[PDB]
């Protein structure tokens, strides 16, 4: 989970 | 007076948030307009979403928060969001107007405004009294920089692992700013300690907005007009 917060923080 | 470390830490925390948020304000055209039931809540999460993904920029430049563990990145975010854009958004209010002035008129947002999102004034009323304090103590650069830093690096949010950690961090920052303030603020005798007041006055503000938010997202014709980013970071999820 998290999808995009994983993503932002490269 | 203050280390090569010290200010070297300065350093980048300024450049880090000169690099997140842009006087200019001319990214707010792209969100969805301000309209003035529930008339701003589509203009406002917007404009809430681009302030996450700037606090997520700038908290990635904070020193050792990118060494730290990717949970622990999102457990700090996730509880620490809502009180860092609230106070990096003290740099948009206005004593004179009492409202955020971002640029143009259709950019100037007042407490009625935000109750077009879908928030009472058992917010609104402690949040603009908290925006009036923190203007007053006319910060430096430097001192708000420092201030979000030390907001988002605190051990004691839930979900986080590595205490020992983000204590360490959170530490080295707060002798920097006591360090900054007795010699570079001239009358900062207790700016130190109305700073560290802010920041309880910030988990009371985080707290009020968790109940009002909850209600607004265990509505779908409401949830519905939030951005994907709003519902991860506000989510509840672990
Ligand atoms: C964003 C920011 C700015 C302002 C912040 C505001 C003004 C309106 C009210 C806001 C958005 C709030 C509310 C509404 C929250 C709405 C929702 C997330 C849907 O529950 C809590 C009053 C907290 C901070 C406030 C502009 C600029 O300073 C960048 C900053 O980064």
């Amino acid at each position: 989970r998290h999808k995009i917060l994983h993503r932002l923080l490269q | 007076m203050l280390s090569d470390e010290q200010m070297q830490i300065i350093n980048s925390l300024v450049e880090a948030h000169h690099k997140t948020y842009d006087d200019s304000y001319s990214d707010f055209v792209r969100f969805r307009p301000p309209v003035r039931r529930l008339s701003m809540l589509p203009h406002l999460a917007d404009l809430v979403s681009y302030s996450i993904q700037k606090v997520i920029g700038f908290a990635k430049m904070i020193p050792g928060f990118r060494d730290l563990t990717a949970e622990d990145q999102i457990a700090l975010l996730k509880s620490s969001a809502i009180e860092i854009i609230m106070l990096r958004s003290n740099q948009s209010f206005s004593l004179e107007d009492m409202s955020w002035s971002c640029g143009g008129p259709d950019f100037k947002y007042c407490i009625n405004d935000v109750t077009k999102a879908g928030h009472t004034l058992e917010l609104l009323e402690p949040l603009v009294k908290f925006q009036v304090g923190l203007k007053k103590l006319k910060l430096h650069e430097e001192e708000h920089v420092l201030l979000m830093a030390i907001c988002l690096l605190s051990p004691d949010r839930p979900g986080v692992q590595d205490h020992v950690r983000i204590e360490a961090l959170q530490d080295r920052l707060c002798d920097v700013l006591q360090a900054y303030i007795r010699i570079q603020h001239p009358g900062g005798r207790l700016l130190y300690a109305k700073m560290i007041q802010k920041l309880a006055d910030l988990r009371s503000l985080n707290e009020e907005h968790s109940k009002q938010y909850r209600s607004l997202s265990f509505q779908p014709e409401h949830s519905m007009q939030l951005t994907p980013l709003v519902l991860e970071v506000f989510g509840s999820e672990v």
